[PDB]
């Protein structure tokens, strides 16, 4: 090899942007509605709601600004670094708290079908006083590294607007605490939740009365089916930074494709919660 | 006079005989079976860029303890 390159193909500099517009566009649509009858108007039921309220102003703040990644999929980044770092900050706040919630409501489901009587103000102790120290809390203290990191740079012709880091260890150590706390330990976490739900669901089968629990099974299982391909790219870039899976140079660089795309396809992610609502499911 | 003063050494030596204990740190490199093509290599070969093209063997260093 004489060298290195940095080369985006050519069918994903038209069709990113597609995808960013059109989950631009639902999310933000979704996101209103979702807001618009449930915030303003009171109108919640349940304890799952207020979470569901959560998850959608953390989406709109994700949605709102993310035309500014549609713009500079293709063109030059010449907005300015604040607007870089704050973007990157809130795409990873929104990264982190979705997950965060998402827990927090399989915590909820087990906390009611097992401890169905001896827990009410348990209820709205972790719905009401636990989620602003639970969720945004470590979803900005995580986020120090992005805000003070983050700059544009112009490499080249091109204006970048990316997370950029000293050296590549840092990059690795990043995407395995990323890896492991956005997918790892809520796994573990949300996986013993739900079996334990299901277990003593079991003793209960001849009153199954309710079964509200299938709105939350599908949340959960659409989003990390959107977000599980993102996590293992991550992971197949981390260990091709570590070079013990070396093979070549074009191999990366599909790797890099395979990152845009899989991105773009975990940004799906967002439209969960608005049209399972409309679909009452 | 020029080459003395242009570049100092950093160590001036004069000839004497000074007995000393030398450890021999063998660096060895396996060499592969030997081609006979022709290969007219100009600047502009991916293997002078990378500084990993196939040049001389790395000889045997030698660490050496001595008082003076």
């Amino acid at each position: 090899e004489p060298c290195f390159r940095e080369e985006n193909a050519n069918f994903n500099k038209i069709f990113l942007p597609t995808i960013y517009s059109i989950i631009f566009l639902t999310g933000i649509v979704g996101n209103g509605l979702v807001i618009l009858v449930m915030g303003y108007q009171k109108k919640l039921r349940s304890m799952t709601d207020k979470y569901r309220l959560h998850l959608s102003v953390a989406d709109l703040l994700f949605v709102i600004t993310l035309p500014f990644w549609a713009v500079d999929a293709v063109a030059n980044w010449y907005f300015g670094n604040f607007l870089c770092k704050a973007v990157h900050v809130i795409y990873t706040v929104n990264l982190y708290s979705s997950v965060l919630i998402l827990a927090f409501i399989s915590l909820d489901r087990y906390l009611a079908i097992v401890h169905a009587t001896n827990s009410q103000r348990p209820r709205k102790l972790l719905a009401e006083k636990v989620v602003y120290v639970g969720v945004w809390i470590p979803a900005l203290l995580l986020t120090i590294p992005d805000f003070i990191f983050a700059n544009v740079s112009e490499a080249d012709d091109r204006y970048i607007c990316d997370r950029f880091y000293p050296n590549d260890l840092w990059v690795v150590v990043f995407q395995f605490q990323h890896i492991m706390v956005g997918l790892i330990l809520p796994g573990i976490v949300i996986l013993s939740c739900y079996c334990i739900i299901i277990s003593k669901l079991s003793h209960s089968k001849g009153h199954q009365k309710r079964k509200a629990l299938k709105t939350t099974v599908i949340l959960i299982l659409a989003f990390f089916a959107c977000w599980l391909p993102y996590y293992i790219g991550i992971s197949i870039d981390s260990f091709i930074l570590l070079e013990i899976i070396k093979q070549g140079c074009e191999f990366e660089n599909t790797v890099h494709k395979w990152i845009s795309i899989t991105e773009a396809l975990a940004f799906f992610h967002c439209c969960l919660n608005p049209i399972l609502y409309a679909f009452l499911g | 006079n020029l080459f003395e003063t242009s570049i100092k050494p950093c160590v001036k030596l004069t000839p004497l005989c000074v007995a000393m204990n030398c450890t021999r740190n063998m660096t060895t490199s396996t060499g592969t079976t030997d081609t006979q093509n022709i290969t007219i290599i100009n600047d502009t070969s991916p293997c002078v860029r990378a500084d990993n093209c196939t040049g001389l063997k790395e000889e045997e260093m030698v660490d050496c303890q001595f008082n003076m």
